[PDB]
């Protein structure tokens, strides 16, 4: 569902 | 103060503590007051420090995106309003960190690995502002955001490797900026790819943090495409 | 104030937005600005209340077992003194809920279900001092949990079916009490079974919250025998 | 592992 980011 | 009376390295002793026990508004605290000595981070002091922040942040990012959801389905004023407490404290904690950045940190960081870290930290905390944005100011944040990520950009292409673990999360928070922020899905896609390829070509020089990210970049690749 | 400007209605409708955002504090602070109204609560606006509380304290009990486990293993000022922090914080959320249930609620509650409901609240929020308690006040602190704990138990009995979910909780807590508070397993195990028992056979009057309570009684009594 | 409460 949600993207990633980190 | 309120972290003014301790040692240096008791706030650092101490948000490892705050780490291990899930209390991360202790922990930003506590790294906060560590960044007020006017010293320097290590490497591990600026890895807590984000860690802090990025959850404190991440909860309330949360926290807003349920009440937006909520409060557009619902298009009385308390869902409006309720929404607007959090978004209000989650920009004084992003203006608190976008405020330690400009102080002390991106100022004195020389070498490449703390100046890339910084700005792309920098970029984050406009990001996150411009999730929420809708005045005029929207589009003066998205340019802050975007001049943050590209300078970082400048500088990890010039002075470190294609693999190594910041300049891959610069890249893959870069590329979710391009897509959801700036509505660039295309260059979005683009620096996710090119990011990738680069990374596979260069693993013979190495690894957990970096193949963890280069699977992030993966994975919205998959999402995207 | 902080929460005496805003509409009653207006604080429970903020305390469930909160709860479906998983801001346990601010669902808190709602909460306990609509009992600072002056009129009873609901069943629905109890429930909110203790689910926000227990939530809170929830967080603090666990982040003190981390810092209270670190500590023992360490034995600088450090992890003592971060430990002191939370602890102070945790007494500090327990004398607010106890002072709410003292001013309000416990006093002007008639009927069985919330006299019982306010009493076992009480009871926990004692045990939750009680179980960092090591001053002169421990014992005094245990004898406030098991006093209040044994009230609701008294009107629960007279007034209440065997499989009341606010029985079954009782009885759990009381019984979680007895074999790590006051340290009698055996009190402990009996309660524990003879609640489970006198539930099973009055099943025939009914039931999701009574049988999630009844495993959570098995699961003690599996752990305990 | 812990004792269960509600
Ligand atoms: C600096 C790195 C990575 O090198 C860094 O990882 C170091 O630090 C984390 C956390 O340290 C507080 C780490 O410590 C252990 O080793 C890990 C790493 O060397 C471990 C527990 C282990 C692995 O389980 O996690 C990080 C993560 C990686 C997991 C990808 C996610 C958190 C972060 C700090 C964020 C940052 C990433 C890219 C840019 C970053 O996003 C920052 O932007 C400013
Ligand atoms: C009053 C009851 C139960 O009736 C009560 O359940 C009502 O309230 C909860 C939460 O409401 C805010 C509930 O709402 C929905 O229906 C459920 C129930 O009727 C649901 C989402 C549903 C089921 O998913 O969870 C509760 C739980 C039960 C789940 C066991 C756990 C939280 C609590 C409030 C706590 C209290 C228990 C026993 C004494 C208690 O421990 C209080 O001591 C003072
Ligand atoms: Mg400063
Ligand atoms: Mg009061």
């Amino acid at each position: 569902k949600r993207r990633k980011s980190v | 103060g309120a972290m003014g009376s301790m040692e240096r390295a008791s706030l650092i002793q101490k948000a490892k503590l705050a780490e291990q026990a899930e209390r991360y508004e202790d922990m930003a605290a506590f790294m906060k007051g560590a960044v007020e000595k006017g010293e320097e981070l290590s490497v591990e002091e600026r890895n807590l420090l984000s860690v802090a922040y990025k959850n404190v942040v991440g909860g309330q990012r949360a926290a807003w995106r349920v009440l937006s959801s909520i409060e557009q389905k619902s298009n009385g004023p308390e869902v409006r309003e309720y929404r607007e407490k959090v978004e209000t404290e989650l920009q004084g904690v992003c203006d608190t960190v976008l405020g330690l950045l400009d102080s002390h940190l991106i100022k004195e960081a020389g070498d490449a690995e703390s100046r890339v870290f910084y700005l792309k930290m920098k970029g984050d905390y406009y990001r996150y502002l411009a999730e929420v944005a809708t005045g005029d100011d929207k589009k003066r944040i998205i340019d802050s955001a975007r001049s943050a990520y590209q300078e970082a950009m400048d500088i990890s292409k010039k002075e470190m490797p294609p693999t190594h673990p910041i300049r891959l999360g610069l890249a893959l928070n870069f590329s979710v900026f391009h897509y959801e922020i700036a509505n660039s899905p295309e260059e979005a896609i683009s620096l996710a790819k090119t990011t990738f390829d680069e990374a596979m070509a260069d693993l013979h020089t190495l690894y957990k943090d970096s193949t963890l990210i280069m699977q992030l970049l993966r994975d919205n690749l998959t999402l995207w495409t």
